[PDB]
C-alpha cells in the first residue's frame, strides 16, 4: 500500500499488469481472479451462538430459575415440561430470527455495488465482486469505491473519512506521487465520493487490502433492542411482578388454610410459569422478524429492526423532486436565447442524437451564434460526462452535454482545458469553471457559469441581442422571468446559463428548458396515503413553478395550498414553522440544511417522517428523518449508506406497504397480549378463589404447565403471527407511545375472564354437589379451562373485527395450534400414563359436548359485544 | 393527439430480419420527428430509429446500417427494418411522435407503450 503509494504511476503499472486507458482483457480477468480471489473477504455460528443468545432474556433466566428450583426438590415432569416450554419459545425466536436475517442478507446480496469500469476501454457497469486487480474504473459523484484504487488522473477527486477514519472532515486526493486518509494518493475501501469525478486503477482487491480489519470490526456488533422491545421487556417484567404478588397472596392464604406444602408449592410454581409472559418478547421479535421478511417480499432492506415499528407510527413522508418523485431522467427540449429568438429541442434521453429548430428550420454548428453559445456553454461546464449512451456524473449536467452533442458540438468539450475550477454546491446554487482553447493558446481564458437562474441573472454583468453585448436593464431581467416562470409552469426544470472573461464579469446567454416526467405509479401512490391519513410533501432545490407543477400533475398539490421558499423557511422562528407546515405540500430552494429544519420541525411536533431522497448535497437529513429511504435502480450510493430503508423497484406502494405492516404489527401484539393476559387472569382468580374457598383447588400443578404452553406456546405465537386486515390499515397513524392495553382492551380481558372463571365455577360446584372428592370433578375443570382457552383464542383472533367475518383460514398456525392443543388434552383425558402423571381419569361424549357449549358461550358473548361496539361506532 | 400502437414486434433472435410497425392516429406532416426509442431490459433508454423536421434520418451507433426507418405520409403509419441485432442490442422499442408547438411550451411528446425484444438461448 504505503510501497505502492511511493511507486509512481507507470512504476504500479510496472510491477502489475496492467493497461492504463483500455483496462484488462477478460482472459486477463480471469487470470488475475484465480489468484488474487473475489472480493468478498472469507466468510461473515447461527447453530450456537444464536440458539445461546436467545436464553439471555430475564423471563427465560427466571423461568430457568424455577425449573432447577423444580430440580431441587426432584419432580422430573414439571421440569421438563418448564423446559419444554422454554425450548420451544426460543425455538420458534430463534427460527423467526434466523429467517429474517438471511432474507436480509439475500436482498443485501441481490443488490450488488455496482461500478462504471472500463474493462475493454469502453464504459461498462460490472459489480465489486467481479473487480479483479489491475482493472482501472471510472469513480462517479456519490459512488462507493470498488477496490483499494490507485488513481492515474484525477482532475477534480474527493473521498470521505467517515467509514473508516470516523471524522467527517473533508478530504482531497492528489496525483502527482507521495513518498511514505493516511496517504490522499491511494484511495481506501469502505469510502465514498462526494464530489467530482477521477479514474483509477485498483492494486488489490478482497483480504490483500489492510482495511478489511475495519468490515471485521463492523460486522461483530449485534443489533440493539428496540424501544418497543425493551418497552414490552418492561411490560413482561411487571406483569410477572403482579402476578408474583397475586401467587404470593395465595400461597399466605393457602398457608393459612394448611394445604399440603409440597402440592401448593408445585401448584405455585406452575402459576409463576404460567402467568408470566415467556413469550411476550419472543412475541415482539417473531413480529419484527416477519415485518423484516415482509419488507424482503416487498423489495426493501431494511438494516435496523426499529424502523419497522417506526414506520407504523408514521405521520408525514417528506421527500425530493428529482430521482423520487420524477425519474431524475433530465433531457433540454426548449431553448430560449438572450436575444429573444427561441428554439425547441427534439428527442429524450442523455443522447447525441436530436435536432435543433428555429423558426421552421434546423440549426447546427455555428449557424446561429445565440444556440451555438448556449449549447457550448453546455458542454465545457458539465464535470459529468457521456461516454457509449450512458450517464456518467449528475443527471442534468449530462442533459445540456446531450443537448451539446446533440447540435453536434461535441468535441470543444476535449478542446477547452480547465486550471481551476468552482465546483457546484446545494447551498451555492451555481457551477463555473474557467479553461482555454487548445488550439487557440493565445486568446484568454473565459469562464462558463450554470446554475439557478436567479443566482446566475445576479452574478452576471451583460447580456447578448441581435448578436451585440448590451449591458444588463431591468427590462430584460424583466422578459427573463417571465419567461422563466413560462417553463416552470408548463414543466420544465430551468437553467440559466452565462459565460464571461472572469467571475463576476460574465454575460447571460439564455435558458434551456429541462423536461424531467414524473414516476409512473407515484400519483395513485400518493391519492391512496393521503387517503389513509399521511401527509406526503416535496422538498426541492428547484423553483416555485417547476415543483407546484409537478406536484399538480402528481396531485400532491391542491386548489388552495400554500408553497413557502427557502429564505422564507429560514426567516420564521420554529413554532410558527410548525404552525404553517402541515399546509405546505411544495418547498423550493430549499437547501441541505433547509431539509433538516423541515425534518426536525415535524419531529418537534411528535410527528414521525420518512424523508424518500436521492442526493450527495448532504445525506445527513436523511440520517435527521425518523426513516431514511433511498431508491434502488438510480440511488447513490452514499445516501443508500444513510439510508435506513432501501426500495430496488421504485415505486410508492412499498414505503406504503411498511406503515400498514408497521400498523399490523402492534394489532397482532395485541391478540396476544389479550388472549394471554386473559387466560392468565382467569386461571390466577381461579386458583385464588378456590383455595381461599376451602375448596379442593380445581387444576393441577401439571395441568397449569399444559395451561402455560397453551397460553405463552404456539397457539399464543400463532395469534402473534396473525396477517393483517385493510380496514384496520384505513385506521390513522397511531402516537409514539404504543397504547396496545387500553381500556375496551382491558375490558374484554376481564369479560372474558371472568366467563371463562365463572364457567369453570359452576362445572366444578355441579361436579361437586355431592360432596366428594374425586379426580373426575379436577379433569372436568380442566378440559372446560382448555376449552375455554381456544375459545378465547379465537375471540383474540381480531381486535375490531367479528370472530366470524374473519375465518379460520386466515391463520394456518392458528389451526394447526388449537388442533394440537385439542389432541394434547384428548391424549391426557385418555392415555393411561398422561391419565397417572395430570392425576386425570376419561370422561363421557356428552360431557365433553356440554363443556364445548358452555366454552361457546364466551365466543358468543365476545362476538356481540363487538358488534354491539361496532353498531355503536355507526 | 397521436395515440400509438405498436404491431408486428416482440423478441426475435440475434441474426433474425423482421419489420417493426407503428401506427399513429395523428397527422405526420404537422409532426418534428417520428423517431424509435429503445428500453434495454434492466438498462437505460437510447433510440433505434428517428427521421424529423431536417429529413436527417438518425440511425444509432450501435446499429448504424443494419437498422433502417422508412416512412410515408397517407399510411399514418412508420415501419422500422432491422437486421441481425445484437444480445445486448435488445429492448422493449419504444415509439415516439411530437408536433412543432413558440406561445406554448407544451410537452407534445407522447411515448407508445411498445414492445418487448430480449436475446436469451441464442442457439
Ligand atoms: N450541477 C449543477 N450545476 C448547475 N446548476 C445546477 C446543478 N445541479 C442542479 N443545479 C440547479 O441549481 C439549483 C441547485 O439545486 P439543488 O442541488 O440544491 O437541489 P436540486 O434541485 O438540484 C435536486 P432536488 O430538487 O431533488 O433537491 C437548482 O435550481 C438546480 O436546477
Ligand atoms: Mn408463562
Amino acid at each position: 500500500s504505503k510501497k505502492a503509494s511511493e511507486l509512481p504511476v507507470s512504476e504500479v503499472a510496472s510491477i502489475l499488469q496492467a493497461d492504463l486507458q483500455n483496462g484488462l482483457n477478460k482472459c486477463e480477468v480471469s487470470h488475475r481472479r484465480a489468484f488474487h480471489g473475489w472480493n468478498e473477504f472469507d466468510i461473515s455460528e447461527p447453530l450456537w451462538k444464536k440458539y445461546i443468545s436467545q436464553f439471555k432474556n430475564p423471563l427465560i433466566m427466571l423461568l430457568l430459575a424455577s425449573a432447577v428450583i423444580s430440580v431441587l426438590m426432584h419432580q422430573f415432569d414439571d421440569a421438563v415440561s418448564i423446559t419444554v416450554a422454554i425450548l420451544i419459545v426460543v425455538t420458534v425466536a430463534f427460527v423467526q430470527e434466523y429467517r429474517s436475517e438471511k432474507s436480509l442478507e439475500e436482498l443485501s446480496k441481490l443488490v450488488p455495488p455496482e461500478c462504471h469500469c472500463v474493462r475493454e476501454g469502453k464504459l461498462e457497469h460490472t459489480l465489486a465482486r467481479d473487480l479483479v486487480p489491475g482493472d482501472t474504473v471510472c469513480l462517479s459523484v456519490g459512488d462507493r469505491v470498488p477496490a483499494d484504487l490507485r488513481l492515474f488522473e484525477a482532475v477534480d477527486l474527493s473521498i470521505d473519512e467517515s467509514s473508516l477514519t470516523g471524522e467527517t472532515t473533508p478530504c482531497s486526493k492528489v496525483t502527482a506521487p507521495q513518498p511514505a486518509a493516511s496517504r490522499s494518493n491511494i484511495a481506501f475501501m469502505g469510502t465514498l465520493v462526494r464530489c467530482g469525478k477521477a479514474k483509477g486503477v485498483v492494486i488489490g482487491t478482497g483480504e490483500n487490502s489492510e482495511f478489511g480489519e475495519v468490515f471485521k470490526m463492523m460486522q461483530a456488533e449485534e443489533a440493539p433492542k428496540t424501544p418497543l422491545q425493551k418497552s414490552m421487556d418492561l411490560l413482561g417484567k411487571q406483569l410477572s411482578f403482579y402476578s408474583f404478588g397475586i401467587i404470593g397472596i395465595i400461597m399466605l392464604v393457602g398457608w393459612l388454610l394448611g394445604k399440603d406444602i409440597l402440592e401448593m408449592f408445585t401448584i405455585s410454581v406452575s402459576l409463576a410459569v404460567a402467568a408470566i409472559p415467556e413469550g411476550l418478547p419472543i412475541v415482539v421479535t417473531v413480529t419484527l422478524a416477519l415485518g423484516v421478511m415482509r419488507m424482503v417480499k416487498k423489495r426493501a432492506i431494511v438494516k435496523k429492526l426499529p424502523i419497522v415499528e417506526t414506520l407504523g407510527c408514521c405521520n408525514v413522508i417528506c421527500s425530493d423532486k428529482t430521482g423520487t418523485l420524477t425519474k431524475n431522467e433530465m433531457t433540454v427540449t426548449h431553448i430560449f436565447t438572450s436575444d429573444g429568438l427561441h428554439a425547441e429541442v427534439t428527442g429524450v434521453g442523455y443522447n447525441q442524437f436530436g435536432e435543433v429548430i428555429v423558426d421552421g428550420d434546423v440549426v447546427h454548428g455555428f449557424y446561429n451564434p445565440a444556440v451555438s453559445r448556449i449549447v457550448e456553454a453546455g458542454c465545457v461546464c458539465n464535470d459529468a460526462v457521456i461516454r457509449n449512451n450512458t450517464l456518467m456524473g449528475k443527471p442534468t449536467e449530462g442533459a445540456l452535454i446531450a443537448l451539446a452533442m446533440k447540435m453536434g458540438l461535441d468535441g470543444l468539450q476535449q478542446d477547452y482545458i480547465r486550471k481551476a475550477e468552482y465546483p457546484f454546491s446545494s447551498e451555492q446554487k451555481w457551477m463555473a469553471v474557467k479553461c482555454v482553447h487548445r488550439t487557440q493558446q493565445d486568446r484568454p481564458e473565459i469562464c462558463f457559469m450554470k446554475g439557478a437562474y436567479e443566482q446566475v441573472i445576479k452574478y452576471c454583468t451583460t447580456y447578448q441581442s441581435k448578436g451585440q453585448t448590451l449591458t444588463l436593464t431591468q427590462q430584460q431581467r424583466d422578459v427573463y422571468q417571465q419567461e422563466k416562470a413560462r417553463m416552470g409552469s408548463a414543466g420544465l426544470r430551468v437553467l440559466a446559463l452565462a459565460s464571461g472573461p472572469e467571475l463576476g464579469q460574465l454575460t447571460f446567454l439564455g435558458l434551456v428548458g429541462i423536461i424531467d416526467p414524473p414516476r409512473t405509479g407515484v400519483k395513485e401512490a400518493v391519492t391512496t396515503l393521503i387517503a389513509s391519513g399521511v401527509s406526503i410533501k416535496m422538498i426541492t432545490g428547484d423553483s416555485q413553478e417547476t415543483a407546484v407543477a409537478i406536484a399538480s400533475r402528481l396531485g400532491l398539490y391542491s386548489k388552495t395550498s400554500q408553497s413557502v421558499s427557502g429564505e422564507e423557511i429560514d426567516a420564521m422562528d420554529v413554532q410558527q414553522l410548525s404552525q404553517i407546515v402541515p399546509k405546505v405540500a411544495v418547498f423550493y430552494r430549499a437547501s441541505p440544511r433547509h431539509k433538516m429544519k423541515i425534518i426536525k420541525s415535524l419531529q418537534k411536533n411528535g410527528s414521525v417522517v420518512a424523508m424518500t431522497g436521492d442526493g450527495v448535497n448532504d445525506a445527513v437529513a436523511l440520517k435527521a428523518a425518523d426513516i431514511g429511504v433511498a431508491m434502488g435502480q438510480t440511488g447513490t450510493d452514499v445516501c443508500k449508506e444513510a439510508a435506513d430503508m432501501i426500495l430496488v423497484d421504485d415505486d410508492f406502494q412499498t414505503i406504503m406497504s411498511a406503515i400498514e405492516e408497521g400498523k399490523g404489527i402492534y394489532n397482532n401484539i395485541k391478540n396476544f397480549v389479550r388472549f394471554q393476559l386473559s387466560t392468565s387472569i382467569a386461571a390466577l382468580t381461579l386458583i385464588s378463589l378456590a383455595t381461599l374457598m376451602n375448596f379442593p383447588n380445581p387444576l393441577n400443578a401439571m395441568q397449569i404447565l399444559w395451561i402455560n404452553i397453551i397460553m405463552d406456546g404456539p397457539p399464543a405465537q400463532s395469534l402473534g403471527v396473525e396477517p393483517v386486515d385493510k380496514d384496520v390499515i384505513r385506521k390513522p397513524p397511531r402516537n409514539w407511545k404504543d397504547s396496545i392495553l387500553t381500556k375496551n382492551l382491558i375490558l374484554k380481558i376481564l369479560v372474558s375472564s371472568i366467563i371463562i372463571v365463572c364457567g369453570t365455577l359452576f362445572v366444578f360446584w355441579r361436579e361437586l354437589r355431592d360432596n366428594v372428592i374425586t379426580p373426575r370433578d379436577t379433569t372436568m375443570t380442566f378440559t372446560c379451562f382448555v376449552f375455554f382457552d381456544m375459545f378465547n383464542a379465537l375471540s383474540s383472533r381480531s381486535q375490531t373485527k367479528s370472530v366470524f367475518e374473519i375465518g379460520l383460514c386466515s391463520n394456518r398456525m392458528f389451526c394447526y395450534a388449537v388442533l394440537g392443543s385439542i389432541m394434547g388434552q384428548l391424549l391426557v383425558i385418555y392415555f393411561p400414563p398422561l391419565q397417572k402423571v395430570f392425576q386425570t381419569e376419561s370422561l363421557s361424549i356428552l360431557d365433553l359436548l356440554f363443556l364445548l357449549g358452555l366454552t361457546s358461550s364466551v365466543c358468543i358473548v365476545a362476538e356481540i359485544i363487538k358488534k354491539v361496539e361496532r353498531s355503536r361506532e355507526k | 393527439q397521436v395515440q400509438l400502437q405498436e404491431s408486428g414486434g416482440g423478441l426475435v433472435q440475434a441474426g433474425g430480419s423482421l419489420r417493426l410497425s407503428c401506427a399513429a392516429s395523428g397527422s405526420i406532416f404537422g409532426a418534428d420527428w417520428m423517431g424509435w426509442y429503445r428500453q434495454a431490459p434492466g438498462k437505460e433508454r437510447e433510440f433505434v430509429a428517428g427521421i424529423g423536421h431536417g429529413a436527417s434520418t438518425y440511425y444509432a451507433d450501435s446499429v448504424k446500417g443494419r437498422f433502417t426507418i422508412s416512412r410515408d405520409n397517407a399510411k399514418n403509419t412508420v415501419y422500422l427494418q432491422m437486421n441481425s441485432l445484437k444480445p445486448e442490442d435488445t429492448a422493449v422499442y419504444y415509439c415516439a411522435v411530437q408536433y412543432t408547438q413558440y406561445r406554448s411550451y407544451d410537452s407534445l411528446l407522447y411515448w407508445g407503450q411498445g414492445t418487448q425484444v430480449t436475446v436469451s438461448s441464442g442457439s
